[PDB]
């Protein structure tokens, strides 16, 4: 028998390829599964989880510090158009408001 | 005790990926582990009903094509459908 | 067992002055205190009845989240 | 030495506009859950965590809802806010 | 013989609140419909039903969003609608 | 191709009078006009994916139907 | 001799449809067995109810026949069947007559 | 040609129950057919996703019990439990 290969490496990807088709095999979505479908959705994932988090990490640096707290990804989020149409009915905890005052109150 | 999974390292590979320079707390895993299976189980059952709507008994790439070009609003979906085709090739190269 | 007098003004000051509010009247908080009892009990109830079919004399945490996600107001972070 | 009406307002809101901590207290909040939840049974027995998640979704219920009753007001040229206004806001809202 | 202006807005509303029936013309909206569609696909072939859905759909959409606008309308102490009237109705419940 | 004109000025009336007006600003026509083809581009669109998908060239009520149930405007009497 | 199902639980709704209809959904991986009952005799008692309020708003035209207009009359007038039907578009339905008292003329 | 099922005659059997003396039109009979197939999805969905919800695997009683005091607001939620436990009762007598 040969070297086992893992199902990832091959893609060349990050995100598991077994645990994705588990998944779906077994929460009873369809009767039979192809071969592709999890190579797709991890994809989707992965690229999806970068952007984000690429986004988040880049809003984060202005404050002068090094990790990553709730404040910074609900800044990220709330101020981009289509990840903002995207989570539009979620409430993060911890995460505040974005600044904003009228203009009639103003002096 | 009983063994509980997640989806923690994989985030941090791809961060780490992304910025070399960068730490996390907690709360930023638990939001991502949440932010993941939200995604995933939308996406699937959405496919799960386009596909059992004609008639027929399989889940392919189609369906899951079909399924994003539907939820994902706007530029986005263009992207990442591009992204999945690519992948789908390498695994047909090797 | 009077316990809706546990909210009083200055928390309803506090929690008003984060939309922009300028100028509070004087009948504001009667209102406010009518008005979060129903959704306390819709929130309740379901979380009560998730409780209970699953046989337990305890409320968790989760249960919480599933109820709210009915309604249609998800809570990402407790799981 | 005294300020004018309208100053001591906007540094406040400033303030609070720019913060993640907790305003409605504890105790109190804890009690009136458990006195709330005590209509539907008996002797029941909340863990340690299920209020928390109650006070979040409270706070940004009441928050979303001043918010909207503040545009509502300053609709109808006024800079104060009377019950009309939330009557109308959830009327139209759908609830 | 005249009438005062106000009773004949009356009558149409008490007549038109008491019947059912389609008040747009069919041709018209049947070739808005054809050309929105042939702009995102070429050698197109529409049913017989889908039109009248989508009319059925669009009326009631519509209906309900004067109804809403009345209503923000009437609360500033007014008679006559206007377009900020229809805009802060759409923004309040959300699109 | 100015079809979305062929809607004309007297049926934005009869909807208003439907609905419950007295008086009508000479301005509304253009916001009602934009506000239908708004809507009418995201359902059509929707609508045709579906059919997209099926490799089909005639469009069916029942592909409608699908699409404002998924957005959600559920009809009834269409199968 | 044969008996249906339905005749044995005293109810004018199928049961073996229900069972197949349950079972070929892929809406779980069993079925027990006294599951369709419960769903038939709800089914049954909601068509009941909303058919004897469409009857009685019916009766009152000096009519006959049912159209849609009645049935949209008999769902809007009643007050739980309006929350439970409150995001449902029915086809040929009308509108609850109703003005507002400030634009009365006085 | 191919068989269609629906429900047209269980319904008129109903009516001819609670009114003797009352006909119906073909596009009622239609809104009707149509109007239950929404609340038995919406039934069936919520009893599939409790049972998948307790790590097990099986639908009963006490599922549709649990979906319909769920889903059902007001006062019907009492009648219809009493006339489902009443059913089920005189079923297992048999």
């Amino acid at each position: 028998r040969a070297k086992a290969k893992t199902r990832s490496s091959r893609a060349g990807l990050q995100f598991p390829v077994g645990r994705v088709h588990r998944l779906l095999r077994k929460g009873n979505y369809a009767e039979r599964v192809g071969a592709g479908a999890p190579v797709y959705l991890a994809a989707v994932l992965e690229y999806l989880t970068a952007e984000i988090l690429e986004l988040a990490g880049n809003a984060a640096r202005d404050n002068k510090k090094t990790r990553i707290i709730p404040r910074h990804l609900q800044l990220a989020v709330r101020n981009d158009e289509e990840l903002n149409k995207l989570l539009g009915r979620v409430t993060i905890a911890q995460g505040g408001v974005l600044p904003n005052i009228q203009s009639v109150l103003l002096p | 005790k009983t063994r509980k999974e997640s989806y923690a390292i994989y985030v941090y590979k791809v961060l780490k990926q992304v910025h070399p320079d960068t730490g996390i707390s907690s709360k930023a895993m638990s939001i991502m582990n949440s932010f993941v299976n939200d995604v995933f189980e939308r996406i699937a059952g959405e496919a799960s009903r386009l596909a059992h709507y004609n008639k027929r008994s399989t889940i392919t790439s189609r369906e899951i094509q079909t399924a994003v070009r539907l939820l994902l609003p706007g530029e986005l979906a263009k992207h990442a459908v591009s992204e999945g085709t690519k992948a789908v090739t390498k695994y047909t190269s090797a | 067992r009077d316990n809706i007098q546990g909210i009083t003004k200055p928390a309803i000051r506090r929690l008003a002055r984060r939309g922009g509010v300028k100028r509070i009247s004087g009948l504001i908080y009667e209102e406010t205190r009518g008005v979060l009892k129903v959704f306390l009990e819709n929130v309740i109830r379901d979380a009560v009845t998730y409780t209970e079919h699953a046989k337990r004399k305890t409320v968790t945490a989760m249960d919480v989240v599933y109820a709210l996600k009915r309604q249609g107001r998800t809570l990402y972070g407790f799981g | 030495h005294r300020y004018r009406p309208g100053t001591v307002a906007l540094r406040e809101i400033r303030r609070y506009q720019k913060s993640t901590e907790l305003l409605i207290r504890k105790l109190p909040f804890q009690r009136l859950v458990r006195e709330i939840a005590q209509d539907f049974k008996t002797d029941l027995r909340f863990q340690s965590s299920a209020v928390m998640a109650l006070q979040e979704a409270s706070e940004a219920y009441l928050v979303a809802l001043f918010e909207d009753t503040n545009l509502c007001a300053i609709h109808a040229k006024r800079v104060t806010i009377m019950p009309k206004d939330i009557q109308l806001a959830r009327r139209i809202r759908g609830e």
